[PDB]
């Protein structure tokens, strides 16, 4: 909350300590291409469980501007602390790629998250 | 409004007392009364329920809406059972016994 983020990217992740990795580097590598100037780089803030993000940080610690806000994407307090109304893009991803009794129900989290931010 | 605040913060937030909040404090609460030694002690000895209801509503703005009555009260023989059952909204001519509890809605007062 003390820092001010504007024109950044907010990646909301529904991770877990036992969920399968999704390879977040493939999201950060295109955004850190050398054809962008340093001042044109967009700050990336990952909002999600720190237990999941510790497993992915091994491939992400070489990139300039990456921040972590441990919490959940479904809380309005975390989204307000990260200035969700001034971001350039919000990316909602679901790491829990496990099979569910109903195939459609696999999208139960992300949709609600979207309906939270729009409200 | 409290629902929205709890949805926003997922917690209960404290606040300093203001006259608006203190006015919001005044509500009604669920309570039980005994007729053994209250102001309705004499009326509880064989009196009718309607007189108790009218007196409670007129005097203390009290809404009586049920009798919690000792189970072994209609039996002539004495009993040691303390179980009580529920009588919802008895008629006007319903009789009272001193070993009864009255459901009521108390008004807040300071």
């Amino acid at each position: 909350a003390m820092t001010v983020l504007s024109g950044h990217v907010v990646v909301c992740i529904f991770g877990d300590v036992s969920s399968a990795l999704i390879g977040l580097r493939n999201l950060v590598m295109p955004l850190r291409a050398s054809n962008f100037h340093y001042h044109e780089l967009k700050h990336i803030v990952f909002v999600g469980s720190i237990e999941y993000l510790k497993r992915e940080w091994e491939t992400l610690h070489n990139f300039p501007k990456v921040s972590i806000l441990p919490g959940t994407p479904l809380s309005r307090a975390d989204l307000r602390a990260v200035n969700i109304n001034l971001c350039d893009m919000c990316v909602i991803l679901s790491a829990n790629q496990n099979n569910i009794d109903d195939t459609s129900l696999q999208d139960k989290e992300c949709i609600l998250a979207s309906l939270n931010i729009k409200s | 409004e409290l629902e929205a605040l709890i949805a926003e913060e997922n917690a209960l937030r404290g606040g300093y007392s203001t006259p608006q909040t203190l006015a919001n404090r005044d509500r009604c609460r669920v309570a039980q009364l005994a007729l053994l030694d209250g102001p309705f002690a004499d009326l509880g000895d064989g009196g009718c329920y309607g007189d108790l209801f009218c007196k409670a509503l007129k005097t203390y703005n009290m809404l009586c809406f049920g009798i919690y009555r000792l189970r072994d009260a209609h039996l002539s023989t004495p009993s040691q059972c303390t179980k009580r059952y529920v009588i919802t909204n008895p008629p006007y001519e319903f009789e009272l016994v001193p070993t009864d509890l009255i459901f009521c809605l108390m008004q807040f007062d300071s």
